[PDB]
């Protein structure tokens, strides 16, 4: 439809709105410098001038109206594009041969080569501004800035950090952070969008700077004169452009660009990691990345210094006396195998419990569970999901039947309303929050953030309401009652794909709007208006992170949320559904491959005859009928003497579990302990033998992110020292246990698990090549399911069931535990920071843990900033610094987990867990407030991103540039 | 297990580290077996052709070669020749050639017209 | 004799393969003994003449 | 290498190539004989003259 | 392929493998050819350069005469190789049996020499498999077994077959080992099935 003619030849139009998309699909060589597919039309480079309807206009923003005439080889359009690129090069020095970004992907270089230009009519003029190297990760070079606005559009529209603007009013326009604050002192999240989206080397990572190529490591005092020499020597750009292409080929040999998936959080963003030997030069996202595309956070794009950190354990460590001796691989393997055989043939395999890391690949968790069941014969396996996703998955089983998100992050963006409850998506799953904020700022989607704290998203939400600690169930079920009672609920969906509507309504009888108003401490008007919005919203996406699921009734309120969507009728609809925020990069993958003790790989319960018979046939070893014990209850079993040995890999559970005094006592109580961590973590300190893990960069596997996407990794580095990828270590351990495993590369493990797992039936390494990713469930034909519950639910009847649940009383200690401290995670730091702390930049941004305290409570208790304070709970006693901010309200305070010493929050939390899944109630914590030091150094430096003031504007605001008298449009300049 | 932090690094003496690095160099040689064979053949064919012995005479009696070169060159004619070559390069650099391209095109047309006259 | 098809390749470990290839390189050196002597003399005469030290100053500073 | 040298000499031994190399050496010698210190003002004047000539549209 | 003057009809074995500058990719070799077409003015100099490139090939290209193994015509031809792979089978006019004549086998059938299936090591029947054994141990085993069955039931119970695909020296060695060593006369070849009548 919408017939068009381009280049004098008839062509058809597609859903694309602008001429530039059609030209790209038609492979017309139209210069497009300022256009990025994810960014959208920025219209600031004017090199995309084409003749639409005869008039010269920007093809990047020219609407593809029916019947228009398109010409691109005309002398007029060629002259306009040449003038535009000359204006661009007036702002770009263009020293391609000695420029780090000339890895062949630089749009100025490519476009300049494509136009076959040889001269710039306007000579290059250095801007008066100096390079801004304040940031420890990426620098900005206003001399090389071409003012294309891609970085500003990224920071304002696709990442919505809003730290970047452009001072068009200035005599020399440039990119400015906040109000021209230096970069470090500004509100820059350090997400890396500006660096990734920059066409030129204007906004480029300091890792590349002076390290990308061969001639770019030359000192600036002796590189700049060479640049001036070449400027004054070459007459045509063609020859030196060819020389720069040779230098790009130069870089190609030394620069290794391998795809990987970020290990930190469950968004599972995939990107190439441009390295030079062992150091990491750049983290370059690609538009083809499924989970993020170009989107990235500070962790995944500047947090990989832990791989090359000297603290990394290169050799196996054995607990010799009172020290850790650096022992050989073979002797450590023999020791662990002999000890495991001893405690297996003495007290039985049931007294053996092993933990896989949710940070490791699917092959890793599958190998853990196989070693437990197909080798040891026990079922005691778990991961962080016991603390993270056990109640969410339990609720999904109880209502929908499938664990994981209902769809992809693209479906999150496509939603009309996002119901985020207990989620610090801005600081925990950053890229998903960028998608949500992009849809809110641009697509007009309204979101309802419901959490006690006021994070970045809460202050940027359509309706932010803070309920009481764990009181999400009350107001949520009241909202569901109102929706189902006033007729706004989708009754057709209820009759079609839902069961037990009247039973759920009977369960909702005691729940009233005033009841929720009293319980949650929230006014009735906000609840009624958000319920009206939910009823009116066509598509609803409900995200619930640990703020709600990590509670005594966390499973109950997870079922409540899921059946709330069920009543609303969002499952199966494109762009709407339940998206429990999977925390670790592969916590979803670990749970998929039988990490939880009650289920096998394929998300099948262990107490099923058919699956047990199939796993016996494939493995050759009988399956333990007795379900394994939960991770949290393991410590109590140890204190009762039931458990004696642990094999926990890549999980520092001695510091992240509730009441870490209790896990410390259990650790000192148990006999044999083997841990598998890249760094000498807190758990690694208490271990009879330490096995040197390998980070996901140095190992190949498959990461299953929150969107139930299984994306294959690549071996970025050979493992440091002689340490091995965790799958290799597990294979060696099992072989020393008489397993007989033969897996040369993890593809065999992946295909074996695919055969075993009904949900993973179709995932294979040849189907996961490059950036291709499959979202479980996948059938044997290889066709995945991007949206869950699209046609039918997994239940035998094909229709989901509403689960009757009530408000489970939070285990608040009561009495002297007045102040209710809240525990979470910061954006820059990852849990205790076994990885981020090893990166110098993140340490500079956030050096130490802090206790965020409310201004109201700063008056009655008389507390100030930079003060060391004491928090005491029947399970711990921490000494943490203090921070003054309005993010927290009243007594409730925020204590991020970004310290691993005496200041870790996990001392205060107790051994009270959920009824359904025994998930510790980390969010249910209370303590004292003791003032130790009145005057001290503020834990949050001025260079932290929370101290800045972002400028919220939509787009690059080009209209300000167009209002400048000096600016002239090339289309009417050629005239 | 109690709390222990200190790490007892294995005592790799100089002999063991030297053996490991020599093994690494040997493995690198192994990866480039064909390259090493080709370079050894390079040296063999150069030595047979006398190129390597020619350079051996060049660098063994190098003092004599330099003496012969300077004693032959030290004549004022050769010094003047090199000086005037450098001066010619400098002057050709001083001469502006951007305006000289149309002159070259006109000279081309004129030579074509001249040779056109049978 | 019955019908047997599968081949049990000898287990040449990394050490044996490395020794074999190092022996091959040594044999190649042996074939070009005179060439290696000439190249070593090349380096010696260049270093004595200062050409090699001149390049060492060139590439160190 | 013997064959390469043989091909090179048998192609070069033509009187044209020997004359070409001899005349190249002679040209170098004559350009050395020519004094260029006085020729720099001549080059500057030639530059100005070419600029004036191309200035005439 | 053999009779073509130019590289018009030439074996794919030579294609991109004969010389040093001919392995360059066509997308980056054709522009070089056009460059040289537009650069050189006389064919003599670039012809000399091509003669140097022929001398280049002479070192890497081994041209040794052989006789085809397949059938009894015994066509003789040079086998132009580059290391271990076979680039061309070039017949010569001086070949007595064929001259330039050749079939598909003798002129394009020699990939079996470089085939990975080729037995590089002696194999010994160990139990129910073929173990890749050393040369010396296999030689000792065969010698000891042959001595056993020679001094137990006599050489007359020993029968050896030479290949008609092997050289004259090979069959002479078979019959000498049978008669001048073992002492038996039980020797034959495919000729019993082929040329005996
Ligand atoms: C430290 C200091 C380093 C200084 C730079 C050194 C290298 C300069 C570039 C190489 C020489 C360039 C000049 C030249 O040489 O000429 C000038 C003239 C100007 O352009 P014009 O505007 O006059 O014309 C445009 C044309 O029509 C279409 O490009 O041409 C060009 O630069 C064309 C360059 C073509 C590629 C480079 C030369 C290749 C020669 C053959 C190589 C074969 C290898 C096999
Ligand atoms: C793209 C190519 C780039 C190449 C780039 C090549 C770059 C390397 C330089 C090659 C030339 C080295 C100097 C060779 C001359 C000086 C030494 C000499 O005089 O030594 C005598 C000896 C006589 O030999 P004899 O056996 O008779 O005597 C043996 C004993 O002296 C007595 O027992 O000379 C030779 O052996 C010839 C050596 C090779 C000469 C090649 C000349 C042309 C090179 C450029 C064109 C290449 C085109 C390739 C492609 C077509
Ligand atoms: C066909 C031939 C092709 C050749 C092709 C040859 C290709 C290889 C290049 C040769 C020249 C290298 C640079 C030499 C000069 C720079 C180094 C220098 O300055 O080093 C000083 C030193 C002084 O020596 P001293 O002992 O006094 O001082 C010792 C200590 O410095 C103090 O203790 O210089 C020497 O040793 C002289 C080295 C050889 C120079 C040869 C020059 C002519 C080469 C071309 C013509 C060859 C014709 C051969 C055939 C007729
Ligand atoms: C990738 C791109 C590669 C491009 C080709 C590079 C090499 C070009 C050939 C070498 C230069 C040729 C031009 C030249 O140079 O001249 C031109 C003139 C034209 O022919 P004419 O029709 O004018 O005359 C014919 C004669 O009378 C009889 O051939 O001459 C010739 O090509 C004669 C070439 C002679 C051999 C090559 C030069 C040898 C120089 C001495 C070497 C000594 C080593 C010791
Ligand atoms: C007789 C005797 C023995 C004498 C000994 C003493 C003696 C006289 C020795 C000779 C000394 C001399 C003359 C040396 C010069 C030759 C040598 C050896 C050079 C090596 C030194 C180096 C590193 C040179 C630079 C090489 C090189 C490729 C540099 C990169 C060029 C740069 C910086 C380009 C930047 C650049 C610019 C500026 C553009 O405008 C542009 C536009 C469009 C596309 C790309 C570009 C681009 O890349
Ligand atoms: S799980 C998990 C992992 S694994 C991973 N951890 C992580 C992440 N990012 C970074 N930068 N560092 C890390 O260590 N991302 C991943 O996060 C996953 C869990 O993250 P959450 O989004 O659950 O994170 P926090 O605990 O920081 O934020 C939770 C918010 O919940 C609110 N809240 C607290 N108590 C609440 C309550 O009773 N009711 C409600 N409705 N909300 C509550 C607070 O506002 C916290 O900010
Ligand atoms: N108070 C409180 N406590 C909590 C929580 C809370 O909200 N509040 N949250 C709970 C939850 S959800 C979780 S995730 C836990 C976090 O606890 P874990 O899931 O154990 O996470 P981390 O300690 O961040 O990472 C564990 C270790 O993995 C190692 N590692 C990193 N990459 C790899 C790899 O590729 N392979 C291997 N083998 N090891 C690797 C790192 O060195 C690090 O020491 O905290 C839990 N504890
Ligand atoms: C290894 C093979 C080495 C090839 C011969 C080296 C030639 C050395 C040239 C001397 C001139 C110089 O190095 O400056
Ligand atoms: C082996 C003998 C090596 C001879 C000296 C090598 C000179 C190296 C010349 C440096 C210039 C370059 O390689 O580009
Ligand atoms: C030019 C490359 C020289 C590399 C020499 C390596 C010798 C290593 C000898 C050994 O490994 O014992
Ligand atoms: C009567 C005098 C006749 C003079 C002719 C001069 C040459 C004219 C043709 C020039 C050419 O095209 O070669
Ligand atoms: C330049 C040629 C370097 C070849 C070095 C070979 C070293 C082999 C040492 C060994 O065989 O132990
Ligand atoms: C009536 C004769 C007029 C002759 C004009 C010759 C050109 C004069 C201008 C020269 C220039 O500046 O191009
Ligand atoms: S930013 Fe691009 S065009 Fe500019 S110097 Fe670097 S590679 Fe060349
Ligand atoms: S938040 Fe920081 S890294 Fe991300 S786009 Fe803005 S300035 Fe760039
Ligand atoms: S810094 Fe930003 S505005 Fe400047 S050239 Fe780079 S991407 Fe464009
Ligand atoms: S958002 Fe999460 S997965 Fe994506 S780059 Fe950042 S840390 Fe990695
Ligand atoms: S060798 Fe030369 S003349 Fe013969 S076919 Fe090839 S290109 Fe043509
Ligand atoms: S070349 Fe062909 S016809 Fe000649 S002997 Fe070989 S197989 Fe027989
Ligand atoms: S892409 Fe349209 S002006 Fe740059
Ligand atoms: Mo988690
Ligand atoms: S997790």
């Amino acid at each position: 439809k919408k017939t068009i003619t381009i280049n004098g030849v008839e062509m058809e139009a597609s859903e694309e709105q602008t001429v530039l998309q059609l030209l790209n699909n038609s492979s017309i060589e139209v210069p497009q410098v300022c256009y990025h597919p994810s960014l959208g039309p920025i219209e600031t480079c004017d090199t995309c001038i084409v003749s639409i309807n005869g008039e010269l206009k920007r093809s990047c923003s020219a609407e593809l109206k029916d019947g228009d005439v398109i010409d691109t080889l005309s002398p007029d359009v060629k002259k306009a594009q040449v003038i535009g690129m000359d204006k661009i090069l007036y702002n770009h020095e263009l020293y391609c041969t000695v420029c780090d970004y000339n890895n062949g992907g630089c749009e100025i270089h490519n476009t300049v080569k494509e136009m076959k230009i040889n001269h710039q009519s306007i000579p290059f003029d250095h801007k008066p501004y100096h390079k801004d190297e304040s940031h420890p990760f990426y620098r900005y070079d206003p001399d090389q800035c071409i003012l294309c606005g891609r970085c500003v559009e990224a920071c304002q529209d696709v990442q919505v950090t809003e730290t970047l603007t452009i001072d068009w009013e200035r005599k020399r326009p440039r990119v400015i952070w906040d109000n021209d604050v230096p970069i470090n002192e500004s509100s820059c999240v350090s997400c890396g969008h500006c660096s990734t989206v920059c066409p030129c080397n204007a906004m480029m990572e300091k890792g590349m700077e002076g390290e990308a190529g061969y001639l770019t490591g030359i000192n600036n005092e002796t590189l700049r004169p060479m640049i001036e020499i070449t400027k004054g020597v070459e007459t045509g750009y063609g020859s030196i452009l060819a020389i720069s292409d040779m230098e790009s080929a130069m870089r190609d040999e030394r620069i290794k660009k391998t795809k990987t998936v970020c290990t930190y959080c469950g968004v599972g963003c995939s990107f190439d990691v441009w390295t030079k030997g062992r150091d990491i030069l750049k983290v370059e996202p690609q538009e083809e990345a499924p989970a993020n595309g170009i989107s990235t956070c500070v962790k995944g794009k500047f947090g990989w210094d832990f791989v090359n950190s000297e603290e990394r354990l290169t050799k196996p460590l054995i607990r010799e006396g009172d020290h850790f001796r650096e022992a050989e691989w073979e002797e450590a393997l023999l020791l662990i195998a002999s000890k495991f055989t001893e405690l297996k043939e003495a007290f039985g395999p049931d007294s053996l419990a092993f933990i896989t890391s949710s940070k490791c690949t699917n092959e890793e968790s599958y190998l853990m569970q196989k070693l437990a069941r197909g080798v040891i014969g026990t079922n005691n396996v778990d991961n962080c999901s016991r603390y993270c996703q056990s109640p969410a998955t339990a609720g999904l089983f109880r209502t929908v039947g499938y664990g994981g998100d209902s769809g992809s992050i693209t479906d999150i963006a496509q939603a009309d309303l996002v119901l985020i409850i207990g989620s610090n998506t801005s600081e925990s799953h950053p890229v998903l929050s960028t998608r949500i904020k992009r849809a809110h700022k641009l697509r007009g989607q309204k979101v309802i953030v419901a959490d006690i704290r006021k994070h970045e998203m809460a202050e940027r939400s359509d309706l932010f309401v803070q309920p009481r600690a764990g009181s999400d169930i009350v107001w949520l079920n009241a909202i569901a009652k109102y929706l189902i009672e006033n007729g706004k609920a989708d009754e057709r969906f209820l009759r079609e794909r839902v069961n037990g509507r009247d039973e759920y309504v009977k369960s909702l009888a005691p729940y009233t709007l005033e009841y929720a108003e009293e319980k949650t401490g929230i006014d009735q008007e906000t609840l009624i208006q958000m319920a009206e919005m939910i009823g009116q919203a066509d598509s609803v996406c409900a995200l619930w992170a640990m703020g709600v699921t990590q509670h005594i009734g966390g499973s109950d309120t997870s079922t409540a949320i899921s059946n709330l969507l069920l009543v609303t009728g969002n499952y199966g609809k494109p762009g709407a559904g339940s998206y429990p925020l999977r925390g670790h990069n592969n916590v979803q993958g670990a749970s998929d491959f039988g990490s939880m003790p009650d289920r096998l790989p394929g998300y099948e319960k262990v107490t099923d005859e058919q699956v047990r018979q199939k796993y016996e046939r494939v493995w050759g070893v009988p399956l333990p009928k007795e379900p394994g014990m939960t991770n949290h209850e393991m410590i109590e079993k140890i204190h009762s003497g039931q458990l004696k040995a642990m094999y926990v890999k890549g999980e520092e559970m001695g510091l992240v579990d509730s009441n870490i005094n209790h896990v410390h006592a259990a650790y000192e109580k148990l006999d044999f302990f083997v841990v598998q961590d890249i760094f000498l973590s807190r758990t690694a300190e208490f271990a009879d033998v330490v096995l040197p893990a390998s980070p996901s960069l140095e190992k190949e596997g498959t990461f299953t992110n929150t969107e139930r996407r299984i994306q294959r990794l690549y071996q970025v580095f050979e493992p440091l020292g002689e340490s091995k990828p965790d799958w290799q270590i597990i294979m060696e351990v099992a072989n020393k246990l008489g397993a007989g495993w033969l897996y040369e590369h993890p593809a065999d493990i992946m295909e074996e698990a695919a055969k075993l797992s009904p949900i993973y039936a179709g995932v294979t390494y040849e189907r996961l090549e490059g950036y291709n990713s499959l979202q479980w469930p996948v059938n044997a034909d290889g066709k995945d399911s991007p949206l869950l519950f699209t046609e039918r639910f997994p239940f035998p009847d094909g229709k989901a069931i509403l689960y009757p649940v009530q408000w489970t009383e939070p285990k608040e200690f009561g009495e002297e535990y007045d102040i209710h401290v809240n525990n979470g995670r910061l954006l820059e730091h990852f849990h205790e920071g076994n990885l981020t702390y090893k990166s110098k930049g993140i340490s500079e941004k956030t050096p130490e843990v802090f206790l965020e305290i409310s201004p109201e409570l700063a008056a009655e208790r008389g507390i100030q900033d930079g003060t060391l304070v004491r928090l005491t709970s029947p399970f711990g006693n921490v000494k943490v610094k203090c921070l003054i901010t309005d993010r927290v309200k009243g007594k409730e305070v925020y204590l991020p987990m970004n310290d691993s010493g005496e200041a870790a929050i996990n001392l205060l939390t107790g051994s009270h867990a959920d009824k359904d899944t025994d998930t510790p109630a980390y969010k249910e914590t209370s303590a004292k407030m003791e003032i130790l030091k009145h005057d001290g150094i503020s834990p949050l430096p001025k260079i932290n991103h929370r101290n800045g003031n972002p400028q919220p504007q939509i787009g690059v605001q080009v209209h300000k540039k167009w209002a400048r008298k000096d600016y002239i449009f090339p289309g009417d300049a050629v005239k | 297990a109690k709390a222990i932090k200190r790490i007892q690094k294995i005592e790799v003496t100089e002999e063991d580290q030297r053996k490991r690095d020599l093994r690494e160099i040997e493995d690198a040689l192994i990866d480039h077996k064909e390259a090493i064979l080709e370079t050894l053949h390079m040296l063999g064919h150069m030595n047979e052709r006398g190129v390597l012995p020619l350079l051996r005479g060049l660098f063994g009696q190098g003092d004599k070669v330099l003496d012969i070169l300077v004693k032959k060159a030290d004549t004022e004619e050769t010094a003047n020749t090199l000086k005037n070559l450098l001066l010619l390069f400098g002057t050709l650099g001083m001469l502006d050639v951007k305006q000289l391209e149309p002159l070259i095109l006109k000279v081309n047309a004129g030579v074509a017209s001249a040779v056109e006259q049978k």
